[PDB]
């Protein structure tokens, strides 16, 4: 009952729709208690 | 330093003078502005 406790992945190309291998991207963010420097970009138009 | 962003305004200008800081008038252009957030209670300068 003692157990190492990590269990290495097993990834090989033939296996089912479920074992396989899927890469994550977390945009994790905490927010609004300081100043900004991060915004999305603020698109503009001509110059009439 | 103003809410969360510091600032520094500056100048050269060309003198002929031995002593004292020149009497006269000039304004100071801002160079650059930084969005730093740190509490600055106090400071020193670097020499080389
Ligand atoms: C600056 O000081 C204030 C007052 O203690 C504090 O609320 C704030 O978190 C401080 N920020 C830093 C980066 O020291």
């Amino acid at each position: 009952n003692c157990y190492f406790p990590l269990q290495s992945y097993g990834f090989q190309p033939t296996y089912g729709v479920g074992y396989q291998p899927y890469r994550v991207v977390v945009l994790s963010f905490e927010l609004l208690h300081a100043p900004a420097t991060v915004c999305g970009p603020k698109k503009s138009t001509n110059l009439v | 330093n103003i809410d969360g962003y510091f600032k520094i305004y500056s100048k050269h200008t060309p003198i002929n003078l031995v002593r004292d800081l020149p009497q006269g008038f000039s304004a100071l252009e801002p160079l650059v502005d930084l969005p730093i957030g740190i509490n600055i209670t106090r400071f020193q300068t670097l020499l080389a």
